[PDB]
Parts: C-alpha cells; sequence; structure tokens
C-alpha cells in the first residue's frame, strides 16, 4: 500500500529534485495570480502656470 | 566703414519690422492685451503676431499681477526666450502692484524677478497707450555691435 508520504515525492516540483536551481514554484492550478502590481503609468503635466493658450 | 554701419541697422530693422508677443494671461491687463488683436486698435501684422511658446517669440509682455507662486514660473520663461529679448511690463501691477505693493504675496514691480526695458503705466491699459509699448520698443532699438 502507498500512503501520503510517498505521494509527496510525486508532487508538483521537479520530479527528481535537487539540482543547482530550485527557485521554481509549483504552477498555480488555474493560471497565475494577477501581476496587478508594479507600474502606475501615471503621466504628470504642468499644463497651466503661464500661456497655455487655454 | 559705411557698409558695416548700415548692416547693423539692417539687422535692427528686422526687430523694427516684426516682434512676436507672449500671451501672459496673468490678470485684467491680459484682456486689454487681447485688445491689441482686436481690429479697432491693431498691431496684427503691423508688427505683432500672436503665436505663444516662449522659445519662438522675441518679446514677452508681462500682463498683470505677479506673486511669490509665480516668481519661479516667469523667471525661466524669460530664460527660455532667445537672447535678443525685450520685456514690456504693462500696467500698475507690472510696475509695482496696482494697489497691493504693501501686500504679502505680490512681488513688487517685476524688476525684482526679470529686468524690464519699456514701462506702460496704465491700469486699464488703454489700447491707444498700449500701442506705444510696441512703437517705442522699435524706436529704442538704435545701435547694436560697434566692433
Ligand atoms: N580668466 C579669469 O577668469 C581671470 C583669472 C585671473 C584674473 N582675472 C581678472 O578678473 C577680471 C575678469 O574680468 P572679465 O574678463 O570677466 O571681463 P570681460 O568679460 O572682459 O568684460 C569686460 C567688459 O568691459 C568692456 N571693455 C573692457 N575693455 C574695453 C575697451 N578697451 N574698450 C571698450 N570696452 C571695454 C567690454 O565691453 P565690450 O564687450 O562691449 O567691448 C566688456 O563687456 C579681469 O580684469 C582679470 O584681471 C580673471
Ligand atoms: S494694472 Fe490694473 S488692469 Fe492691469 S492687472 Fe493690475 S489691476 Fe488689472
Amino acid at each position: 500500500q502507498p500512503d501520503v508520504e510517498w505521494a509527496e515525492q510525486y508532487g508538483g516540483a521537479v520530479m527528481y529534485p535537487t539540482k543547482e536551481t530550485a527557485h521554481w514554484k509549483p504552477p498555480p492550478w488555474n493560471d497565475v495570480d494577477p501581476p496587478k502590481d508594479t507600474l502606475v503609468s501615471n503621466l504628470t503635466l504642468n499644463f497651466g502656470p503661464q500661456h497655455p493658450a487655454a | 566703414e559705411y557698409v558695416v554701419a548700415k548692416l547693423d541697422d539692417l539687422i535692427n530693422w528686422a526687430r523694427r519690422s516684426s516682434l512676436w508677443p507672449m500671451t501672459f494671461g496673468l490678470a485684467c491687463c491680459a484682456v486689454e492685451m487681447m485688445h491689441m488683436a482686436a481690429p479697432r486698435y491693431d498691431m496684427d501684422r503691423f508688427g505683432v503676431v500672436f503665436r505663444a511658446s516662449p522659445r519662438q517669440s522675441d518679446v514677452m509682455i508681462v500682463a498683470g499681477t505677479l506673486t511669490n507662486k509665480m516668481a519661479p514660473a516667469l523667471r525661466k520663461v524669460y530664460d527660455q526666450m532667445p537672447e535678443p529679448r525685450y520685456v514690456v511690463s504693462m500696467g500698475s501691477c507690472a510696475n509695482g502692484g496696482g494697489y497691493y505693493h504693501y501686500s504679502y504675496s505680490v512681488v513688487r514691480g517685476c524688476d525684482r524677478i526679470v529686468p524690464v526695458d519699456i514701462y506702460v503705466p496704465g491700469c486699464p491699459p488703454t489700447a491707444e497707450a498700449l500701442l506705444y509699448g510696441i512703437l517705442q520698443l522699435q524706436k529704442k532699438i538704435k545701435r547694436e555691435k560697434r566692433l
């Protein structure tokens, strides 16, 4: 019989683990979290002070 | 000798011919500055063409009250002007506050920020009196470069 302890080795990681790099994370079940963060993309203007014709 | 002396007047004739003003919407003086574009008293292609942008123009007309909030703003606009530049401070606000003067915010006379060549004293600057502000400007340009 096989238990949960043996099942954790076959979990989403690297199959055979180890290696120089282990920075990869298991994939999310239904695609990635929104990278809603970073870059506001707000452009600031000094339209007024003097002579904008408007 | 004679060709050199007349060539300097020919360069000065171009400033005598046409000078582009700046649309400084600074106060009530700016409304009478719009009356320079108004047909009854016109300098429209008599020697004045409105276009704005401090980089292209030759003459900037400070049209009204300047404050401490406006002192850094107007200064670099004068610096954005090409080196042959003329400043006409029109109105009592431009000459040292209409009333004001003893007020907290108003900078006195424009000359504290930017040097002025031609003064116009008129509060409601009558378009008749305003016409000197451009005609005397052309008359003041007499001689440039001797050597
Ligand atoms: N390199 C340095 O920074 C340095 C180092 C050590 C000592 N210094 C000393 O500091 C002083 C710096 O002055 P500067 O060189 O900055 O002055 P500058 O730029 O030469 O200005 C002098 C002004 O005086 C007029 N002028 C002078 N001699 C004239 C003449 N014979 N005829 C008609 N107009 C004349 C010029 O008018 P026009 O242009 O209309 O002719 C010019 O606008 C010097 O006198 C020097 O002894 C300077
Ligand atoms: S000088 Fe008179 S007309 Fe001109 S901005 Fe001042 S109060 Fe207004």
